[PDB]
RNA sequence: AGUGGAGCCUGCGGCUUAAUUUGCACCCGGCCCGGACACGGACAGGAUUGACAGAUUGAUAGCUCUUUCUCGAUUCCGUGGGUGGUGGUGCAUGGCCGUUGUUGGCUGGUUAAUUCCGAUGAACG
């Protein structure tokens, strides 16, 4: 794996005030407005969750409804169950799910699935 | 609007200097659940006297004001409210007796507060006391609810304070102003629930009471429980 | 008070009345600290009439 | 989904654990208001005061 | 000149949906509180009030789940086709507004500035 030249290891080396000039306009923006308490708390509880986990598997789930969260390079590897508004769905926090929000990944909505007159006389 | 209070406002009840800190605090500026926190805190973990002070200077203006603007009572002022009835003594001489001696008291609060003391069961030896202050001091159109609820309670009634109850009713004996249809109401209620405790002294007085101020409509019922009134 | 009385028939209670009438710090700095499919209907679809028919009696 | 109320539990013989036969079995809390009498709560970790809020680790 | 043809957008139907509100109203979860009267129960052997800490929780919280400290009658459980009251609403009903002329009369900081805020009367028809 690779984010635009930038293997893994060196991402999370890489500080907090020059990631922005890997990532999009959208999401610069959003960092230089700097994140919230909310967020904040949620980073914690992620890095938490990530602390007492077995080093064999995987740690365990942690829920949200915070949809308008980034997934930052700190958080690959965190089991995260995010709400559509009624439910939660837990994700995979890949590599390659650097760029998108999480809550492009639980989907608030379910998809559109939606004898002729003949005269006898 | 909800959540944690902070802990340096549950110190308060241990903090001597109580008055510039509620001063400091812009006494006209908080909201109702704000109220209902601060009177738990001040009816739970306080003491009697401090708790009535508090109830004299910041809950009677907030809740009458309150009245005076919306015509009604708000949830967490009403939930506050009970919460200092919680502590009886200090919210009878702090909220109740203050506005009994205000002279302004409207249908509305009299009745808001009648019913508050409705919902709980007070102690009878204060609440008789109580009985007592409010039959000493003169008739307005709020504190006649109060007697006709306190009578409704069904209490033991002490026999001082059942002086005190006929002594004013004595006291309108020969006043021509049109009682309304309450006072023959709170009349009824008495006769209804205390006839057995009246002396025949008592009986007859209350029928001449009757006999110069009468109503067409509860008169009789008035006549009929004290002339089927059975004594101790 | 009054001057028409009891009499008789049992007075209780004393009516103490005399309390009510005549009525009218290293803690701060430490939390100072801590401070900062089917239906009903199509269902009947499915129903027979035609297996526990009793004996018919003929004329 | 409703809220059921909270319901104190009623124990058996509060006052009977502070005592033997003579001495306090629990702690005294030296406060100026709490004295002579409140006895101090021992929990696993820690003890309470359960009138000013003292507070012991 | 067009529209009705095509793409896009939008309004009524209809279809999906937890909701796709209706002629923030909608949906999914979490708080708060919800009579007295009568009768029968528990209650100083103690009814009941407040509470730290930890946790549950999307989050924290004595408003919840544990652990005992305190407050003590300030009580709390159940059943009624019995009323009901912080209810909504109309009528008679007492007070009170507005409605159908004439002549007089500076402690403080602040700005270009008698700048800004801040304390602070009379008669005639
Ligand atoms: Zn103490």
């Amino acid at each position: 794996f690779t984010y635009r030249g930038v293997d893994l290891d060196q991402l999370l080396d890489m500080s907090y005030e020059q990631l922005m000039q890997l990532y999009s306009a959208r999401q610069r923006r959003r960092l230089n407005r700097g994140l919230r308490r909310k967020q904040h708390s949620l980073l914690k509880r992620l890095r938490k969750a990530k602390k007492e986990a077995p080093p064999m598997e995987k740690p365990e789930v942690v829920k949200t409804h915070l949809r308008d969260m980034i997934i930052l390079p700190e958080m690959v590897g965190s089991m995260v169950g995010v709400y559509n508004g009624k439910t939660f769905n837990q994700v995979e926090i890949k590599p390659e799910m650097i760029g998108h929000y999480l809550g492009e990944f639980s989907i608030t909505y379910k998809p559109v699935k939606h004898s002729r007159f003949i005269p006898l006389k | 609007r909800s959540g944690k209070l902070p802990k340096a406002f549950k110190i308060i009840p241990a903090l001597s200097n109580w008055e510039q800190i509620l001063y400091v605090t812009e006494p006209e500026a908080w909201t109702a659940a704000a109220m209902y926190q601060a009177t738990r805190i001040f009816a739970s973990n306080l003491k009697e006297r401090m708790a009535q002070r508090f109830y004299n200077l910041v809950l009677l203006p907030r809740v009458r004001d309150d009245v005076a603007e919306y015509k009604r009572l708000n949830f967490h002022l009403y939930m506050a409210l009970k919460k200092a009835l919680f502590k009886p003594g200090a919210w009878f001489k702090g909220i109740l007796i203050p506005l009994c001696e205000s002279g302004t008291c409207t249908l509305r609060e009299a009745i808001i507060v009648g019913s508050i003391i409705t919902k709980c069961s007070i102690p009878v030896l204060h609440s008789s006391a109580a009985m007592l202050k409010i039959a000493e001091m003169e008739y307005s159109g709020a504190n006649s609810i109060f007697l006709r609820l306190l009578l409704d309670k069904k209490y033991a009634l002490p026999y001082r304070v059942l002086d005190a109850l006929v002594f004013h009713f004595l006291g309108f004996r020969t006043e021509k102003r049109e009682l309304p249809v309450l006072w023959h109401q709170c009349l009824l209620t008495l006769v209804q629930r205390y006839k057995a405790d009246l002396a025949t002294d008592q009986k007859e007085a209350l029928l001449e009471l009757l006999r110069l101020q009468p109503h067409p409509q509860l008169s009789p019922e008035i006549r009929r429980e004290l002339q089927s009134a059975v004594p101790r | 008070s009054s001057v028409m009385r009891r009499n008789e028939q049992l007075t209780l209670h004393d009516e103490r009345f005399e309390k009510f009438y005549e009525q009218y710090s290293n803690r701060l700095q430490e939390v100072l600290n801590d401070y900062y499919k089917w239906d009903c209907e199509s269902i009947c679809s499915t129903y027979s009439n035609l297996y526990n028919h009793p004996q018919l009696i003929k004329y | 989904p409703k809220k059921n109320k909270h319901k104190r539990k009623k124990v058996k013989l509060a006052v009977l654990k502070y005592y033997k036969v003579i001495s306090r079995l629990r702690r005294e809390c030296p406060s100026d208001e709490c004295g002579a009498g409140v006895f101090m709560a021992s929990h696993f970790d820690r003890h309470y005061c359960g009138k000013c809020c003292l507070t012991y680790c």
